[PDB]
RNA sequence: GUAACGGGGCUAAACCAUGCACCGAAGCUGCGGCAGCGACGCUUAUGCGUUGUUGGGUAGGGGAGCGUUCUGUAAGCCUGCGAAGGUGUGCUGUGAGGCAUGCUGGAGGUAUCAGAAGUGCGAAUGCUGACAUAAGUAACGAUAAAGCGGGUGAAAAGCCCGCUCGCCGGAAGACCAAGGGUUCCUGUCCAACGUUAAUCGGGGCAGGGUGAGUCGACCCCUAAGGCGAGGCCGAAAGGCGU
RNA sequence: CCCGGCGAGGGGAGUGAAAAAGAACCUGAAACCGUGUACGUACAAGCAGUGGGAGCACGCUUAGGCGUGUGACUGCGUACC
RNA sequence: GGUUAAGCGACUAAGCGUACACGGUGGAUGCCCUGGCAGUCAGAGGCGAUGAAGGACGUGCUAAUCUGCGAUAAGCGUCGG
């Protein structure tokens, strides 16, 4: 059966998270959590954060042996976005956006 | 008697929009191009319909007049003889008798070619 | 210079045809604790080709 | 308390200096170069 | 850049004369349907039948209609057997349109015939809000400069201790009056702010801190100047002055 | 009760007619951005459509073929105010 | 059966298009109302040297923002409901 894990509102734009979720789409759980330890980015901590607590769901809520689980679907979509304000030359001023994420990941059995 | 024109305004475009299914970019997903592109396609399906009366008569010509080459005659001799033989068929029947029967065609080409004499 | 004509989110998309990464595959396994670390590296206990190092 | 409160009142503040940040007087005094295609 | 047949190519696939075939348009004919304007007959209105002829269209004139909110018909009719709204599908009118139904939705909606309009949007370098592109590009604010050990910590290049190195030194040092108004000290927190991270901060929160006969105001005296009882002027307001 | 930094954000349990009413909280459209499924695409030149038209996939079907999606190849074709 | 030739040729998707299904962002649309607009019918058409209109600082068990009040300070006396 499936379980899921969210963070939601999290500090990272979307495009950049993107690039890690594609390594770890359709791996073992073992696999998974090998990869994203030797990759040297910011996004990789917060995946592999996520993708642990899922784990923790699968075991205590639901059923058991996470030995065989594998990871089944994993998205990344924008969230609400803070504006504000930075100054430039000659009294100019320029709109800065600060944007945000949600991170979703399927764990089944499967 | 104030009116508000929301609901109106947004079935308006819907209308539109479903019309436009299947065409490229943003072709269909603004209504401002979506619209143009609509009542050019208008334009162009009227146009065809007229233009689909020529390319069907223009088959049956270049099948005809190879079918009839097999059999020793040229395709305005044989249209020629036809008619001094007083034969009425259709020139899309006579594509499908090329196609489809040999031996009819054969029966009418040496019929037609007899009438010429 | 600028634009003339936006691109489409099809050309963007083409460009980031070479922005996907790689991982790594290249795991090893230390003779003596068995834990994983890179090539050429220190496992995270301190241990290099089996015989013990600084392991602070 | 300063989660939801803070960040949005905070974003809300930006949208004036924007707009009065555009008062500002962008003469540019001049073309300073010399006319396009001057007498 | 061939380029003074549209090309390929052509001694006829060139040019005169004659002839017969065939191709070729939304033109004409055939079949089916709609709308006018007359004529002719029945009902002699409407309702019809039999004919003839007509229908490219800007500025502009004339004739017909669809739909939206509100008032009467209304204590009427439809409404958990699911209203308005949102979202698909299927039928049918020449058109603006109409009807039925699946899913969301969870409380209101209006036959029919009349009346009144804030009555229909793609454009006006139109107004307000939201979201894109260029792009994960340019930049991160003086070229005075950093290296190592320990500590705390979930995480240390940037914080705290220690050693070494470098810079300023009529200043990048120590004070005062203006101006500012708690930014000062201690303990706690890191989600926003700090152009990166942050255990740190002039950031959030809670406590604490500014003691005068002699220093400064206030006080006594006047300069430039201001106000000004009476007073002199001036439509009014007011101007100048002892 | 569990993962996490005695975080933020989650997954359960529980209240409620309804939590896809969970405090950014009635309903919740469009531009914009994603995951999955089916077909097409790496010898091909232009307002991107329209008229023909193989093949593939799904549904119905008693043949016979219909319905939905896509669209190889070919004729014509230089946006709107 | 093999070995040679000559001819024809399914299967790839780094990414992209269309359709369909499921989401995110954003806040239109519908439905509401102690908020306004335009009026009929009555009232009153002034307050102030017994210190006005308008304000400053204070006033609670707790410290403040609103509402009241004035060192007799979210209130004091008397007569009625």
């Amino acid at each position: 059966m499936e379980t899921i894990a969210k963070h939601r509102h999290a500090r990272s734009s979307a495009q950049k998270v993107r690039l890690v979720a594609d390594l770890i789409r359709g791996k073992k759980v073992s696999q998974a959590l090998d990869i994203l330890t030797y990759t040297n980015k910011k996004a990789a901590v917060l995946v592999k954060k996520v993708l642990e607590s899922a784990i923790a769901n699968a075991e205590h809520n639901d059923g058991a042996d996470i030995d065989d689980l594998k990871v089944t679907k994993i998205f990344v979509d924008e969230g609400p976005s803070m504006k504000r304000i930075m100054p430039r030359a000659k009294g100019r001023a320029d709109r800065i956006l600060k944007r945000t994420s949600h991170i979703t990941v399927v764990v089944s059995d499967r | 008697a104030r009116v508000k024109r929301g609901v109106i305004a947004r079935a308006r475009h819907k209308k539109i929009l479903k019309q436009a299914k299947g065409y490229y970019g943003a072709r269909s997903r603004v209504y401002r191009v979506a619209f143009q592109a609509v009542i050019k396609a208008g334009q162009y399906a009227y146009r065809d319909r007229r233009q689909r009366k020529r390319q069907f008569r223009q088959l049956w010509i270049a099948r005809i007049n190879a079918a009839a080459r097999q059999n020793g005659i040229s395709y305005s001799k044989f249209i020629n003889g036809l008619k001094k033989a007083s034969v009425e068929i259709d020139r899309k029947i006579l594509a499908d008798i090329a196609v489809f029967d040999k031996v009819a065609f054969t029966a009418l080409v040496e019929k037609a070619k007899a009438a010429l004499a | 210079a600028v634009q003339q004509n936006k691109p489409t989110r099809s050309k963007r998309g083409m460009r980031r045809s070479h922005d996907a990464l790689t991982a790594v595959t290249s795991l090893s396994v230390d003779k003596t604790s068995g834990e994983k670390h890179l090539r050429h590296h220190i496992t995270a206990d301190g241990y290099y080709r089996g015989r013990k190092v600084i392991a602070k | 308390m300063t989660a939801n409160s803070r960040s949005m009142n905070l974003s809300n503040s930006v949208a004036v200096t924007v707009y009065e940040a555009w008062r500002q007087l962008g003469y540019k005094g001049s073309w300073w170069w010399p006319r396009i295609r001057g007498p």
